[PDB]
């Protein structure tokens, strides 16, 4: 499902990652719906900086981001992935 | 119904830019078009504003000195010919990406095409310019 991460299995939220990072869309218009849906289901203060603008020495590959989700959304309280 | 979605040619020269050309992009009046960009389109012909603004960024992919400071996911994205993500403190809700500025206004006569009239502005920037 789309509607928060805990609809998501991991494979399914590291699926739409790559997309992202792909930039595997048929339009600009498509690509900002998806990373405005991956800052609203993160909750992440970073928001889209997370894809684009990394941390220096964080793991900006789409594995790494999800990585990245998994554990601040883990320390900090928030429910995590279905399953 | 609108000037900019007028078929026109590329002119003028832009000018030298570093490592910090998108930094520049949220001050001042924006950042220039790149000489080494300027040197690609000038002369080309461009059905409408928008697929000027493509192929800027389709070069910006192919070009190493400036595709070199976008990191993957935005390589990726300028490689589609899209406008690059900003930093999320320069976005303004739906507006996530670099924008192309007009610094003399086409509705004041200012050219289209003319890359000495173009800047790239992060939209919180760009709001800003249009607001004074
Ligand atoms: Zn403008």
């Amino acid at each position: 499902l789309k509607h928060s991460i805990s609809d998501y299995t991991e494979a399914e939220f590291l699926q739409l990652v790559t997309t992202i990072c792909n930039a595997d869309t048929s339009s600009e218009e498509e690509l900002v719906k998806l990373v405005t849906h991956f800052e609203e289901m993160t909750e992440h203060p970073s928001g889209s900086d997370l894809i684009y603008f990394p941390k220096e020495g964080d793991d900006d590959s789409p594995s790494g981001i999800v990585n990245t989700v998994k554990q601040w959304r883990a320390a900090n309280g928030k429910s995590g992935f279905k399953q | 119904e609108s000037k900019r979605n007028k078929p026109g040619k590329a002119t003028g020269k832009g000018k030298p830019v570093g490592d910090k050309w998108l930094d520049d992009a949220g001050k001042d009046s924006g950042a220039p078009i790149p000489d080494r960009i300027a040197d690609k389109l000038r002369d080309k012909e461009f059905k409408s504003f928008d697929d000027f603004r493509k192929a800027v960024w389709e070069e910006v992919s192919k070009d190493p000195e400036l595709s070199k400071n976008l990191n993957p996911s935005n390589k990726s994205s300028v490689s589609k010919g899209y406008s690059p993500f900003t930093p999320k403190n320069q976005q303004v809700g739906g507006r996530k990406v670099y924008e192309l500025h007009h610094d003399k206004p086409i509705s004041q006569g200012g050219e289209v095409y003319d890359m000495d009239n173009i800047r790239v502005t992060t939209p919180k920037r760009h709001i800003d310019i249009h607001r004074g």
